[PDB]
């Protein structure tokens, strides 16, 4: 029994090169493989034009890249066939109509009637790479009513569509949408909004933020807030400030009129308080604890000492909380391997869902292993397992020295035992140091084996595959000589592993009951998020002081050679009025973290359940294959 | 005597040094193999909670 | 004065874009240090703020990359921020602050800020006398300068104040435009909502619904009237009864085993299982894997059965049994369109169709039933001994029809055969009883389109109210019979009559796979597969809808159809008229017609939530007047805190001890910052109130002092708003010499010109020599001798109706010597004019002092208008009068006798 394994991504993409992994286990000579792809059902042979011959001089690994073109709820599929001489291995894999992503920049956040809105749509495939499709654009109004429908293709514009819509003077004042979508994919729609309004750029901005980023219900010192007031040109503001507070659960708000306070701005900075007495009275006179899980806002209105100008600004979201911290097992595999060590990826956030740094977190109990949270607000925490196939209930805690034990946040979670072929109680684990990975560093990936000594001779290699942006970034072998219970992989991170990657590994053997067995395990690895390449903008002009109006200066634009850069200056005035729907590389990554065919942090119930759950269709010439993938979204 | 903690319930297995299969290192912490019942069982132990016998068997197999 | 930048030699800051540098500079430069450095010289705008440049990079290698926001900070040691609103109401007097910013470290500057007169604005600025205030600002500080003005001109209009420092070279001029808006308020109004169906409406023609223009009865003059038209073109989805559950179709996947017919009956259903599941793409909920595992079987069943193939290209039951009509006839039909499912030997089929017509059919057009298939239960309702030569012949012709299109080349002799029997089943299929045999034969011809009205509505009638065909017998006989029929209905394309049959099937919930189902099973699911590919939900949509607009010269036609995305075509004229629409095609769209304008004003202005009253009266350095401010909340309960934003009148500042008083108030407070601002240049001031009452009127006043004696002092103002919303608030102005703090302007309905200036020509000093020289300019257009009939002195302008006596130089007014005529003056220009009735008056004036147009046009007295109390002839006999009379008489002749130069 030589075994031929096909590994493709879970859901294939169209008019994109995705790649499938060819392996023959225990294979004499060089084996031939011709990769075929038909429509489902039937036989159009839309991309069978891929051939290869895997050697023992690569130990029978190798792959063929292919692009599925082009055209011809609603769910389309394709049968992928890799025939090794005699033997036929064919899978049916879901296929994404959806071309890629769209991102739409506007020259401002907020516009008057009479002004033109310059907008740009960036046409990029699933791998963040510029493309040439035709895309229609829509400009809905504060009630969706497409008040102009365009349709341009980016061919040879290199991913960038510069458009314009002038706003009529007699326009429906409010919150205007734009809606773009690839001419092929009407369902892959992409939106960015821009407030239309009368207004006039202020003189100064106002920054209100508290001593905290939350209220501790039992902090009798009340929610202290410092106000700041700067002219847009930098110098501080002398004036006076009207600030009022209010609780809100959840959509509805409730102004606390008693909490209305008027304060002078001296050297552009005042300070106002919201007592606990005011808050408690204000609500209902109820019990302070009633109010946890709510949140309050503050609302500063600063008028200059002339009167010429005044500015509104509110800080919302200030949640009222028992514990300065939140522990989420959202990054942590929910499957353990009996006996083998179990790694938790504890994730601690501030109430404002920002990640906590240097937070001692530990398994529940007394003198327990205690790890500290990275900059990621991730700590790791490894815990030894028993050999039993019983469910595992783990509680974590914060161990910060300053916080009372009542004040320490908790969260409980539950891993299920990795199910195993014939109850072979062969397992595989993958350990990794959960620092912050920056590309041009090396990650060491610890392939732990856990089978009985008696069959361990045969385990000669693992096959390791690296998923990135819902596509097989690369894969290969990790050799292991007998009695090598842990082997270590030196993984070189490139500027291609961003914003993260999954690694799924599998050793196979014809062990126990004369039947082939596949063991597998996945791990997700967050990389340090940032630009594939780099771009900067800075003063070509040396030092000077403040560039004087109407004057010329120079701008250094240090960017990736042979790339189209696009600019826009915006008077920071605009961003006092409205600072939402700005484009940040960070918002981009967030998009591609959602579009992950992988839906599990790690591991999975069976061998099969690892591959699907990491976004891969394993399938062999022994009857042994991943469950079929139907849902284009991650089943919730 | 090398001690292996189970922070879930706070149990303690004790492993005989001779029975150990091999000792490996993860950042600070240490991570070795058993011979449970001919099953190649494991055991992680914290830097803080490393006894001398184990650091020794490591520093050998290392340098 | 002097030693100070000349106002005329000051380029002002024009350009204040909110966004710019929309540029798209590529990166091609030699990649030195791993990173292309493009340098870019840019010219900054004059907006004194901080810009935020945000670059995006696009590389076909590196993908996309959003750069971190770079800030640039434009700044200057001294400058004016001209604080405008967004927009002002035409003929609504309002005040604008221009704030001066001395940002020097340790140097006050003696500045002279000056408002530039714009004809589009009424203000204390005018062509002859500018608006200059001199004010020194202390180091690292800003003083506020108010400017009360009236917008008279509609659209965008431009304010332009400037300043220079005395003794130094440091100047700054600004000019921001702002929107001036017509008296009124925004207003939409639905012109029409017609319904767009060419099938029902305007039957058998092109629908032409006659849309009106707008009503626009309230529509303020000179206001754009955009008529928002929209052709929303709806779709319609004709629900189709959807397919049988995969879960019930499990038992139709049988592994074809047996011999000749028993292998065959094995394969029969698993074929049609695939073919259905193919067209209903239900392979998902069934299990994708299960297809190729099942498809395996049909291959094997085809191949196995070929070894039940007699060397006559023919199919027997046993290894060597006497060949069959029907068995062969069937496998012709099952293979017929299992061809798409599995490439089958097109020789073995079309060569097998060839044998059946050759040695099993004669000239009549029938087929022999010497086809004993042992167990005749697969056969269906042909086993029964009625119309066996008439019923079989109809089935066996079916097998020719499915494999008709594919075989018409391999055998050209066969096409002939098909057509010929097509007659023999047309003539004979009228006198049949069994409702089995009625239905098969009905399909056979209907396929070949042979079934028109005559034999259509015999087959049609057998239908049990268009639901089923059947008789008394086996209940699976009726089910296979109903299907055969169905296949016809969608072959002859009667989508009207189809659906309710399909329901009667899904009633029987037939899934087949039981002793004698073979032909029943197949046929059912073939019919329901045909159905689902023929079935329309697509309710034909195609609209060639146009409408030749009166406004635009070029028509607007639109093409809304199905498999078209853009279902919301729309274009918007800015003029309003009625216009018919041409609506032809097929489907259901929507024509709605909306229109926005300026509906006329209700409860007045944006000051109906704060009543206040400003009182300026003198008291018993120089001058000292007491300023009383009386406010009240136009609401249901005492208001919160609120703002008192005061402006002083030109060259004033409040008593420092009278502000001291007010701050120490239980509900009052002024910023010590404004209390420790000495009379320095404190011309703005803010007094904050803790609670304004809705019930009593909370008043209070304080002394002001005349810091500098400059005449023509501008009216002050008092704007009072709640903290939480500036928008809704009432400013009121004040001035000692004026009434309520409004500037003198003659205003006639909507039109408004400005009257802040001299009353007549500012010149007993009355030389005839010169008088006559300055009498004849291109300017002056009317020289009149006249006589005041009546006087109309009142509260507004005071109109003098002046009887024309003798017209010296006539302009553009048809006039006699008797034509009475209206001359209007500002109340203020009473005292200076000192006019009287039935008086000899010389009144030569200037063209475009004409209030309205023929014949309601009225001559206005002007800064360019000239007046003289012409003496009465009979009392010229005075020797201190006779001097004047002469000169006047000297003028009167010398002007009119010849005329003026050219
Ligand atoms: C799937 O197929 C593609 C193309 O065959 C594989 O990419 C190719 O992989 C080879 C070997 O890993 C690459 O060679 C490498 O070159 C780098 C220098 O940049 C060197 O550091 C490495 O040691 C190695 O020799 C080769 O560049 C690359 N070719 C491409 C991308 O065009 C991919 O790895 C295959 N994956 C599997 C699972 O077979
Ligand atoms: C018309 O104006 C009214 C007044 O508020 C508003 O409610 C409505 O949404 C407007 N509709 C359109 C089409 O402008």
């Amino acid at each position: 029994s030589p075994m031929y394994s096909i590994i493709t991504p879970n859901i294939l993409r169209l008019e994109s090169e995705e790649t499938m992994v060819l392996e023959a286990h225990d294979a004499q000579g060089d084996v031939p493989v011709t990769v075929t792809v038909h429509d489902f059902p039937g036989k159009k042979l839309v991309l069978s034009s891929e051939k290869t011959v895997l050697t023992p001089a690569t130990n029978h690994m190798g792959n063929v890249t292919f692009t599925i073109p082009a055209n011809r709820g609603r769910n389309k599929f394709v049968t992928v066939q890799a025939t090794f001489g005699t033997q036929v291995v064919e899978k049916v894999v879901l296929v994404s109509l959806q071309s890629g992503y769209l991102f739409i920049q506007t020259d401002k956040t907020i516009y008057t009637p009479g002004s033109t809105v310059l907008y740009r749509i960036f046409t990029v495939n699933h791998k963040l790479l510029p493309v040439g499709r035709t895309v229609m654009v829509n400009i809905e109004n504060p009630e969706g009513i497409p008040v102009k429908q365009d349709s341009l293709s980016s061919q040879n514009q290199l991913g960038v569509l510069p458009l314009s819509w002038d706003i009529p003077e007699l326009v429906n004042m409010g919150q205007w949408k734009i809606r773009a979508y690839y001419e092929n994919s009407p369902q892959q729609v992409f939106s960015t909004e821009f407030e239309v309004k009368e207004y006039v750029l202020p003189s100064f901005e106002v920054i209100v933020e508290p001593t905290e980023k939350f209220y501790y219900i039992y902090n009798e010192k009340g929610l202290e807030v410092t106000i700041t007031a700067r002219f847009l040109y930098g110098k501080k503001v002398e004036g006076t400030a009207f600030v009022i507070f209010g609780i809100q659960d959840g959509e509805q708000r409730i102004s606390l009129p008693e909490s209305l306070k008027r304060i002078p701005i001296e050297d552009g900075s005042g300070e106002v308080v919201l007592s606990r007495k005011v808050l408690l009275d204000g609500v209902q006179n109820p019990r302070a604890e009633d109010l946890v899980g709510k949140s309050l806002y503050v609302s500063a209105t600063v008028i200059l000492h002339s009167g010429s100008d005044m500015v509104q600004a509110e800080r919302s979201g200030i949640p009222i909380v028992t514990s300065p911290y939140q522990i989420h097992f959202t990054k942590t595999p929910k499957y353990f391997k009996p006996g083998m060590p179990f790694d938790l990826m504890v994730f601690v956030t501030n109430p404002d869902g920002s990640p906590a740094y240097r937070v001692p977190v530990a398994v529940q109990g007394e003198d327990t292993v205690q790890s500290l949270t990275q900059g990621d607000g991730v700590a790791k925490l490894s815990i030894n397992t028993h050999p039993s196939q019983k469910p595992l209930s783990i509680t974590v805690r914060t161990k910060k020295q300053e916080l009372s034990e009542a004040e320490q946040a908790t969260r409980t979670m539950q891993a299920l035992p990795y199910s195993t072929v014939g109850n072979s109680n062969n397992y595989l684990h993958l350990s990794v140091l959960r620092t912050e990975l920056r590309p041009g560093e090396t990650l060491n990936v610890n392939f732990l084996l856990r089978m009985d000594r008696a069959h361990e001779a045969k385990i000669r290699y693992y096959t390791y595959l690296i998923m990135n942006k819902g596509r097989l970034l690369k894969a290969g072998r990790q050799v292991r000589e007998p009695g090598q219970d842990l082997v270590v992989l030196p993984l070189s991170i490139t500027t291609d592993f961003i914003p993260s990657f999954r690694l799924v590994a599998y050793y196979t053997l014809i062990g126990a009951s004369g039947q082939r067995e596949v063991v597998a395990d996945s791990v997700w690895v967050d990389v340090k998020d940032s630009c594939v390449g780099s771009l900067v903008v800075k003063s070509g002009q040396s030092e000077d002081r403040q560039p004087v109006p109407g004057q010329q200066m120079t701008l250094k634009i240090e960017g990736d050679h042979g790339a189209r850069v696009v600019l826009v200056a915006v008077d920071k005035g605009v961003f006092v009025l409205n600072k939402k729907n700005k484009l940040t590389q960070s918002k981009i990554w967030d998009v591609v973290e959602k579009a992950d065919i992988g839906c599990t942090p790690g591991s999975g119930k069976d061998y099969a359940g690892v591959f699907s759950d990491a976004g891969l269709t394993f399938t062999s010439s022994s009857g042994q294959q991943t469950a079929q993938r139907a849902e284009l979204q991650c089943p919730q | 005597m090398v001690k292996v903690k189970f922070d879930a319930t706070g149990e303690e297995k004790e492993v005989e040094t001779s029975k150990i299969s091999a000792v490996y290192r993860t950042g600070k912490d240490v991570l070795f193999s058993y011979d449970d019942q001919g099953k190649i069982g494991w055991g992680y132990v914290s830097e803080k909670d490393a006894p001398k016998e184990l650091l020794d068997l490591l520093a050998r197999a290392e340098r | 004065d002097e030693d100070i930048i000349a106002e005329e030699n000051i380029v002002s800051r024009s350009e204040f874009p909110e966004s710019w540098l929309w540029n798209v500079e590529d990166l091609k430069e030699p990649p030195k240090n791993g990173i292309s450095t493009k340098l870019m010289n840019i010219f900054l705008k004059d907006s004194i703020t901080t810009w935020e440049i945000l670059a995006v990079s696009m590389s076909d290698k590196k993908g996309i990359c959003v750069a971190d926001p770079f800030e640039v900070t434009v700044m200057q040691d001294f400058f004016i921020d001209l604080r405008l609103p967004y927009s002002v109401v035409r003929n609504e007097q309002v005040e604008i602050r221009a704030v001066l910013y001395n940002y020097r470290q340790n140097q006050e500057l003696k500045v002279r800020v000056e408002l530039l007169h714009n004809p589009a604005f009424c203000s204390l600025a005018t062509t002859k006398r500018r608006h200059q205030q001199t004010v020194t600002i202390p180091p690292k500080s800003s003083l506020s300068v108010p400017y009360v003005i009236v917008p008279l001109k509609t659209g965008l209009q431009e304010v332009e104040v400037k300043a220079a420092v005395y003794h130094h070279f440091i100047s700054d001029g600004v000019r921001k435009s702002l929107k001036v808006v017509p008296e009124g308020i925004r207003m939409n109004k639905t012109v029409a909502v017609r319904t767009l169906d060419p099938e029902r409406l305007g039957r058998e023609g092109v629908q032409k619904e006659d849309i009106p223009p707008a009503d626009l009865s309230d529509q303020v003059p000179d206001t754009e009237s955009e008529t928002r038209i929209l052709l929303q073109g709806t779709p319609v989805a004709q629900m189709t009864e959807d397919a049988v559950d995969a879960e019930r179709l499990k038992h139709l996947i049988v592994t074809p085993s047996g011999c000749g017919e028993q292998n065959m009956i094995g394969m029969t259903p698993t074929v049609i299982a695939v073919h259905y599941l193919d067209e209903t793409e239900q392979w998902e909920k069934f299990g994708l894997e299960k297809r190729q595992g099942a498809l395996e079987l049909i291959k094997k069943g085809y191949t196995q059965q070929l070894a039940f193939r007699q060397p006559s290209s023919a199919f027997a039951a046993f290894v060597k049994r006497a060949p069959s009509t029907w068995l062969t006839a069937y496998v012709v039909k099952v293979f017929s369109l299992a061809v798409n499912l599995i490439a089958i030997d097109s020789q073995v089929l079309c060569g097998a169709v060839k044998w059946l017509i050759l040695e099993k059919q004669k000239p009549d057009g029938v087929f022999q039933e010497d086809a004993p298939v042992i167990h005749q239960e697969m056969i269906g309702g042909l086993r029964n001994n009625n119309e066996k030569d008439m019923a079989l012949t109809a089935f066996v012709l079916i097998s020719l029809q499915e494999a008709k299109d594919i075989c018409e080349e391999q055998v050209n002799s066969l096409p002939g055969s098909i057509t010929k029997a097509g007659d023999f089943l047309e003539a004979n299929y009228m006198n049949l009883q069994r409702s089995y045999t009625v239905a098969i034969a009905g399909y056979a011809l209907a396929q070949m389109g042979r079934l028109k009205g005559p034999l259509l509505n015999k087959f049609l009638t057998t239908a049990k109210d268009k639901n089923r065909w059947e008789d008394p017998g086996k209940q699976l006989y009726n089910v296979e019979a109903t299907s055969y029929a169905l296949l016809a209905l969608l072959q002859l394309k009667d989508f009207d009559f189809v659906p309710p049959v399909v329901r009667w099937l899904n009633e029987q919930r037939y899934y087949g796979g039981g002793y004698g189902s073979t032909q029943a099973t197949f046929m059912v699911f073939q019919a329901l597969a045909q159905y689902q590919k023929d079935a329309p939900d697509h309710q034909e949509l195609n609209l060639d809808v146009s409408l030749q607009l009166p406004s635009r010269s070029s028509k607007i036609t639109h093409r809304i159809h199905w498999e078209s995305a853009s279902l919301l075509r729309s274009e918007e004229t800015k003029e309003n008229e009625g216009f018919t629409v041409t609506a032809e095609g097929k489907g259901q769209g929507t024509l709605s017609v909306v229109t926005m304008y300026h509906a006329k004003a209700k409860d007045q202005l944006t000051c109906n939530k704060f009543d206040l009253k400003v009182t300026i009266k003198p008291a018993p350095a120089k001058n000292t007047m007491i300023l009383e401010i009386c406010t009240r909340y136009r609401g249901d309960q005492d208001a919160t805190m609120s703002i008192l934003d005061i402006s002083m009148m030109t060259g004033f500042a409040p008593d420092t001890d009278d502000l001291k008083q007010l701050a120490n108030g239980v509900d009052r407070y002024i910023s010590k910052y404004e209390l420790d601002k000495a009379f320095s240049d404190r011309n703005t001031l803010i007094i904050y109130l803790d609670k304004v009452s809705h019930s009593e009127d909370d008043c209070l006043a304080f002394k002001v002092h005349q810091y500098f004696n400059v005449e023509l002092i501008q009216p002050g103002a008092v704007k009072v708003y709640a903290y939480y919303n500036l928008e809704e608030s009432c400013t009121r102005f004040y001035h000692p010499e004026k009434e309520d703090g409004k500037l003198n302007k003659l205003c006639r309905d909507e039109l408004c010109r400005c009257a802040e200036e001299n009353c007549f020509i500012q010149k007993d000093k009355v030389t005839l020599e010169e008088r006559l020289d300055k009498a004849c300019e291109p300017g002056v257009d009317y020289v009149y001798k006249t006589r005041l009939v009546k006087v109309q002195l009142s509260n507004d302008f005071d109109e003098y109706i002046m009887a024309i006596e003798q017209t010296i130089k006539s302009g553009s007014d048809e006039v006699q010597v008797g034509q009475q005529r209206t001359f209007i003056s500002p109340i203020k220009c009473r005292e200076a004019l000192k006019l009287e009735e039935k008086k000899h008056y010389l009144m030569w004036g200037l063209s475009s002092d004409f209030w309205g147009e023929k014949p309601n046009l009225s001559y206005i007295i002007g800064k360019d208008t000239w007046v003289e109390h012409w003496p009465e002839e009979d009392e010229c006999q005075d020797e201190e009068n006779q001097k004047q009379c002469q000169d006047l008489g000297a003028f009167t002749e010398s002007m009119v006798v010849f005329g003026c130069p050219n």
